[PDB]
């Protein structure tokens, strides 16, 4: 699971990285200064490049959604790698948008001990809030766990 | 040899693969394929070009302030290229992939000469590669 | 500890020195000084921080993104500190200056534990480099 997880969040960041890459940004400024015969292949440009954005943003949440899954089995399934809770912590909060990524979280991450969470408690209450609450919210999900390793470990 | 410093992935279709190595290149090269001579040899250019990084560096960079060199890319090129029926910063982005190239990082990684030869051949020969790039380009070739 | 992740370089006066190593640190090593003892061991914790590379990242990529972590640095502090009678960016430059420092990149060059090593030391031990301190962090002491 560990090493499941690592070659996902590996991919996911590379995929990260090209989104964030200047190229990426160079080529969107020059698609952006050619839209500025003419129509048709501007258009065919304009879809073309929404085409390859929606299926890397696809391709780029099925990692993130096994790399997320891969590293709470990792974590259920051990202890000697309980560091990696850091970066299964990091993963959510980066993406608390993600439906599915909470949804997971809701459902396997309540069975994870609570004493893997206390190192990055501070962390974990200065995240918390209330706009987005819900049964699938992240700050509902983020709350009980919060309050479960509260009860857990008090001290 | 117009389209040079990676200007091919900046193009509508962008070119997935380092250089050619189609399936007729393999096959030309023997029963062996990319083993035996052409990864040796792959790694000994590699080699010489990571021992005169500064040389190459520096003659890019002479290159590349050149106001009559026209390397950018422009979209009346790009069209040109591909028909159907700051300057600064790039070119200081350009040199930077250039440098990590010559030092072997791909990915934020250093990777030896060996496993950046095989990384390059293992992009050029992939099919999934191959499938995105333009037809024109002949990759079944 | 308020002040951390080069902080202190962005002050009025910046600190030239990755750590305190003064002429007292060095006298209370021993007639050896920073060789032997000090010098293998700062060459075992830099091969450890080095091998655990992707954890310290991860941790420090945690404490980066907290709301109510005020590491960066602000006029009222750099005052402070030495008085006399975007935030994505600069995250992301931290990040990567810590990666160049767990890889070994200094100047743009791969170097190895014990190059990193004793280049620290001598950066440390530079008398120009603490000649420029500020006075109240008593170099000379």
């Amino acid at each position: 699971f560990l090493s499941l997880a690592r070659f996902s969040d590996t991919q996911y960041q590379r995929i990260e990285n090209y989104m964030k890459s200047s190229e990426f940004e160079n080529k969107q400024a020059l698609l952006k200064r050619a839209k500025e015969r003419y129509t048709v292949k501007v258009q065919r440009e304009l879809e073309l490049d929404e085409l390859a954005l929606r299926a890397l943003k696809e391709d780029r949440k099925r990692f993130l959604c096994k790399a997320v899954e891969n590293y709470i089995n990792c974590l259920l399934s051990g202890e000697e790698h309980d560091m990696w809770v850091f970066r299964l912590c990091s993963l959510w909060l980066e993406n608390s948008g993600v439906s599915e990524v909470n949804g997971m979280m809701k459902r396997d991450g309540m069975k994870i001990p609570t004493y893997k969470f206390l190192p990055l408690m501070y962390q974990l209450a200065a995240r918390m809030g209330t706009k987005m609450m819900g049964g699938l919210g992240f700050h509902e999900v983020l709350n009980n766990l919060i309050s479960r390793i509260s009860m857990d470990h008090p001290h | 040899l117009g389209v040079a410093f990676e200007q091919g992935k900046i193009l509508p279709t962008p070119e997935t693969v380092p250089f050619r190595l189609t399936r007729d290149i393999v096959d030309g090269m023997g029963i062996t394929g990319v083993e035996g001579v052409f990864r040796r040899c792959c790694e000994k250019t590699m080699e010489v070009m990571r021992n005169s990084q500064e040389t190459l560096l520096t003659i890019v960079e002479v290159l590349l302030y050149d106001p009559l060199f026209d390397w950018t890319m422009n979209p009346l090129k790009a069209l040109y290229l591909a028909q159907r029926p700051s300057f600064n910063k790039v070119a200081e982005r350009v040199l930077m992939r250039l440098q990590e190239k010559l030092k072997g990082v791909e990915e934020g990684t250093v990777l030896s000469v060996g496993g950046q030869v095989n990384l390059l051949i293992q992009q050029a020969i992939d099919p999934k590669n191959l499938s995105r790039l333009f037809p024109g380009w002949k990759a079944w070739v």
